[PDB]
Order: structure tokens, then C-alpha cells, then sequence
RNA sequence: GACACGGUCCAGACUCCUACGGGAGGCAGCAGUGGGGAAUAUUGCACAAUGGGCGCAAGCCUGAUGCAGCCAUGCCGCGUGUAUGAAGAAGGCCUUCGGGUUGUAAAGUACUUUCAGCGGGGAGGAAGGGAGUAAAGUUAAUACCUUUGCUCAUUGACGUUACCCGCAGAAGAAGCACCGGCUAACUCCGUGCCAGCAGCCGCGGUAAUACGGAGGGUGCAAGCGUUAAUCGGAAUUACUGGGC
RNA sequence: AAAUUGAAGAGUUUGAUCAUGGCUCAGAUUGAACGCUGGCGGCAGGCCUAACACAUGCAAGUCGAACGGUAACAGGAAGAAG
């Protein structure tokens, strides 16, 4: 039942409200995430960079569910945690084999929404 | 005619794992890579000539249990037939019953495929086979035989075989419990990390 | 069709028998015996098939031939389990005395039963002729035949066959050579130019990666080694392809 | 279509070097043997020695539709019989 398997790839949502932590197969088979609003961060708290490494501490879970090891790195999203989660892995025990951005970039495609005059 | 002493030993020697054991639990956790066994395997052995090209022809054949009087007789035919020598003996190693129904999702290792090859549990185009250096041809039907389904290792292998990228060339069914192999591999498709250039030369020494 | 392997004549040697008067024999056919040598198989089965001889045929005749037995002698295939399983069990050996090493190897825990165990089925090799039939050709008579078709009953030495199916339980199945260089793979102990090894280079004279033992490791595998032999490498008799 | 296609060195002469020139090694391969070990099957092979001697049984017989025969058998009829 409880599986395992290595070679894992880590896909990282930077929003400019939360971080999203999965670690997921190279298939796309999630094994498991953490985040930053359940890691007991609300509001503010809930996007700085350092909650977004220890939402990374819960994801270090799975380790006997899955001994990835090393795993690859997916990053998308322009909000703060782009750099701290990336640690947090290091410190957890992972090789990090290779480290890209996936941030969608459109070719002008949809229209944004409008400006907050605030 | 089959190898029956530890694995991991064997493993960690020549270095790089290349497709043995279970392939579950974490290889690291089972042994000490990078570490060459021994009393003295602690140290760096500076390789000669002789040394990296038997190195190369050990790790082969151990990916698919080739005997050497087999393995050679497969390096015979790999040179009378026309083409690149090289991946012209690749493609008859991979060609093997044994090896087939292993990335075929229908085993753990290719020692327990084998085994469910030998152990009369494979069926091919409608006749049993328990040979396992049977040589498989274009769009054949392998078929797990009726009994043989009821077995749960085998089910579990299914279930793992999901994690190895499953080879182009080879058409598998899930509940249909069999496969079609569409065609010869290509050498892309093998671990790029053989030189087969060195296979050639070494035997034909 | 022979100067004739199981024909004859003669001579020679040997072989054996005889009632002494006289005879008989020739496995370089198949088994086999002794001998020789390092070293080569069962005094097997059946003519079922093929093949040949004779016979109208039916047949009979086959140590040809088909099979079986023996030897790992070679070639080929196969199996001796599969996964889990680390407080890296103990034990072994090393140890920088901290450890490491064996080794996930084991044990254990799931799992499977190839073949070998046993049991029960079951092809193929089998074509044939015979007995009949009916018609046809064949006649004086289509009697005789011979040609068809058919009909009945047929024959397998191998053979407890190829193969299939069930039975049970990892149970019954791994050695051999090497680890100084060439040449893949190392230390410890013993020994002290002793004993020894040695394809070449050479080791050993008291801290031997070379001998001997231990652990460990490398190669190959139901085989691994040694020896003998042929070619290669050896462009080292060179025509390709050499020199003085 | 295809059947034309493959060609490696190394160690040893010296204080060190180059050169010639040996020997030796790796590779194939056998109608092999010996040693150790040895589960099974398929296929093939199996006195290279003394064409040395050979115990013994067998390896060329068949044909009655060639003929005198009927030795042995089966029946067959006669003749008889408790
Ligand atoms: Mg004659
Ligand atoms: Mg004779
Ligand atoms: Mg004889
Ligand atoms: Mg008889
Ligand atoms: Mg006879
Ligand atoms: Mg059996
Ligand atoms: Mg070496
Ligand atoms: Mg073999
Ligand atoms: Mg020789
Ligand atoms: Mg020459
Ligand atoms: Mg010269
Ligand atoms: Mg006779």
C-alpha cells in the first residue's frame, strides 16, 4: 500500500498571497504539499518568505512514503518565496538537480484585470 | 547459468545503479553507493585500459544476466547482421523474453519476470514459452496466461511499472494484462550512458 | 561386373581340434575379448520408416538403417528460487580500537513451483499391403487379370514417446581458477634464499599485495583449470609485406 | 534488395635512450587427456595407439509361379478299427 520512490520534482506556485509547496513524481502524481496558510500563517504572515520555508518543513513529510533524494525544482509565480522555499529543501536533505521558472508568460493573450486606483 | 549471490554488492561495484533490485525501497537506504566492496573497496582505484572496458561489458551483461558464452554468441550474430554492430547487439539484449516482460510492467526485477517466464506464466501469440532468451518479433502479443493473473506479485509489478517511463516501442495493457511489442528499440531510447562503441572493439580484440 | 572382406587353389606364419589317420580358422562388418596407450561407448532394440537382395505377389532376408545405452567429450538450452527484509543480527576477518568488512548476505516474512518428484492423459512419425467390393481397360467368354474408386480390419523398434494436465513443497540441484607486473581483482597470519611459486618478468635472506593459511575480492560457470596440438599476434621467410 | 567488410598489442637486452633481433603473453580452435567439481534436457561425436592378436553370436540371402521332391507340418479322401 504506502509506496516508494525517488526521483520526485518540486513545483512551486510564488503567489503574491501565499507560497504553494507539492512534491509531486516526474508523471505528475502528487505525493504531497504544504502550505503556507496551513502552516498556522494568516494574513501578512501568510506570504512572507520565511513562513514559505517552513511550509517546506511540513512537505519534508512522505520521506518513508517516498524517498525522493533528489528531485527537480518547478517555480512559477512572481510573489515572495522564490528563494526561501529553495533553502528550506537544501536544509531538509534533497539534491536539487536542476532549478527553472514555469511562470506563465502570456504572448498577450487574455486582458488583465483592471488597475487598482485604491 | 544464473547468478545467486547478494545483489547489492554487486550493485555499488561498477558504480552507477543500472536497473536491479525491486526498484521501491530507496537504493541508497539499502547499501553504501560509491563505495566498491571489499576491506579495501575504501579507496580510489586508479582504472587502466583493460580495466574500463571490462568494467563496460561486466555492466551489461549484468542489466540483462547474460552468461559470457551467451553474451559472446549474441555479439556473433550482432556482427554477421548488416548495420551498426553496437546497437545492433543492444536491440537483440533487449529483445529477450526475460527483459521484455520486466519493462512489460509484469515484474519487479528481471530476475522475478524471469522467473515468471521460467516457471510457465507467460503465454506469446497463443503458445507456452518459459524460455527466457526467447527472441521476441515485431508486433507480437504477449499475454500473462489465465492461471498465472491470479498471481499478486505480478499485479504489484503492473502497479510500479507506472514509474519507469514506459518504453515507446512497447504497447501495455493495464486489466488487459498484456502487451505489444510494436517494434525493434532504438538506441536513444536505451540509458545513454552506454558506450557501445567500447563493446565492439573489446571483443573484437 | 572380382583376380572377390564373411568364394576357391597354393605357399608362409600363427590359431584350434582329432580317436594321430587328419582336419578346420582369419572381427581393417556389429557388439566384444586381451594387449597397447595419457585416452575413446552396449556382447542393446526393431526392421515400425527408409534403403537394398530374392520373389508375380504375399512375403523372407538387413549389426545397412532407424532407435536406445555409456562419457559434461563438444555445441545449445535450462534450473539450482522471487520480493521484502539493518538496532547493518551474530559470527568471520581487519582495525586508527573508534570502527569498518562480510552484507539484505542471513535469519525472518510474504511469494512461486521450471525441470527433476509423482500421478493422469496424448500427437506425430504411418506410407503401406491384405481382405473385400463395384465399375472401367483388358475378352471367345469383357471369365483371367489390371486400373480406378470405394468397404472392413489393419501394422511404431523407439515408447512409461513430442506434448498436455493435476499433485506437493524452496523444497532435490555451484563449483573452479585467479587477485606482483603483463592482466580484472588485497590485506592479515605463518615462513625466513628455508619451504616453496614460476607463461614472461621474477619472488623468498625476519614488517612476503608473488610462497603457505585466513578473510576479502576478480573472472568463468555445470563446468573451471593444467597439459598437448594448429593458426593468429609473428611485417619473425615479407607475393601482397623485410633486409644486406 | 541481400549475399564485396575488415586488419589492436604487451612484457623482457640499458644507469637511462633509440634500433635491430629474439623468446614470452593475451585470441581463436580439437576425433583431446588429466585434476577438481558436477542438476537436467536437446543436438552432435566417441581406439588418433598395435592393418596387433582375437573367446563367442550376428552382419546374404531368397525364389515351389524353374524342377525332380515331400524331409516336417497342416489339412484332405479312402480304408478300417475298442
Ligand atoms: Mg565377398
Ligand atoms: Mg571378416
Ligand atoms: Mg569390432
Ligand atoms: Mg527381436
Ligand atoms: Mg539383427
Ligand atoms: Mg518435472
Ligand atoms: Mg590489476
Ligand atoms: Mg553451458
Ligand atoms: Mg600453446
Ligand atoms: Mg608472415
Ligand atoms: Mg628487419
Ligand atoms: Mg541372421
Amino acid at each position: 500500500v504506502r509506496k516508494q520512490v525517488s526521483d520526485g520534482v518540486a513545483h512551486i506556485h510564488a503567489s503574491f498571497n501565499n507560497t504553494i509547496v507539492t512534491i509531486t513524481d516526474r508523471q505528475g502524481n502528487a505525493l504531497g504539499w504544504a502550505t503556507a496558510g496551513g502552516s498556522g500563517f494568516r494574513g501578512s504572515r501568510k506570504s512572507t518568505p520565511f513562513a514559505a520555508q517552513v511550509a517546506a518543513e511540513r512537505c519534508a513529510d512522505a520521506v518513508k512514503e517516498y524517498g525522493i533524494k533528489n528531485l527537480e525544482v518547478m517555480v512559477k509565480g512572481p510573489g515572495p518565496g522564490r528563494e526561501s522555499t529553495i533553502r528550506a529543501l537544501n536544509a531538509a536533505g534533497f539534491r536539487i538537480t536542476n532549478i527553472t521558472d514555469v511562470t506563465p508568460i502570456p504572448h498577450n493573450g487574455c486582458r488583465p484585470p483592471k488597475k487598482r486606483r485604491v | 547459468a544464473r547468478y545467486l549471490g547478494p545483489k547489492l554488492k554487486l550493485s555499488r561495484r561498477e558504480g552507477t545503479d543500472l536497473f536491479l533490485k525491486s526498484g521501491v525501497r530507496a537504493i541508497d537506504t539499502k547499501c553504501k553507493i560509491e563505495q566498491a566492496p571489499g576491506q579495501h573497496g575504501a579507496r580510489k582505484p586508479r582504472l587502466s585500459d583493460y580495466g574500463v572496458q571490462l568494467r563496460e561489458k561486466q555492466k551489461v551483461r549484468r542489466i540483462y544476466g547474460v552468461l559470457e558464452r551467451q553474451f559472446r554468441n549474441y555479439y556473433k550474430e550482432a556482427a554477421r547482421l548488416k548495420g551498426n554492430t553496437g546497437e545492433n547487439l543492444l536491440a537483440l539484449l533487449e529483445g529477450r523474453l526475460d527483459n521484455v516482460v520486466y519493462r512489460m510492467g509484469f515484474g519487479a526485477t528481471r530476475a522475478e519476470a524471469r522467473q515468471l517466464v521460467s516457471h510457465k506464466a507467460i503465454m506469446v501469440n497463443g503458445r507456452v514459452v518459459n524460455i527466457a532468451s526467447y527472441q521476441v518479433s515485431p508486433n507480437d502479443v504477449v499475454s500473462i496466461r489465465e492461471k498465472a493473473k491470479k498471481q499478486s506479485r505480478v499485479k504489484a509489478a503492473l502497479e510500479l511499472a507506472e514509474q519507469r517511463e514506459k518504453p515507446t516501442w512497447l504497447e501495455v495493457d493495464a486489466g488487459k494484462m498484456e502487451g505489444t511489442f510494436k517494434r525493434k528499440p532504438e538506441r536513444s531510447d536505451l540509458s545513454a550512458d552506454i558506450n557501445e562503441h567500447l563493446i565492439v572493439e573489446l571483443y573484437s580484440k
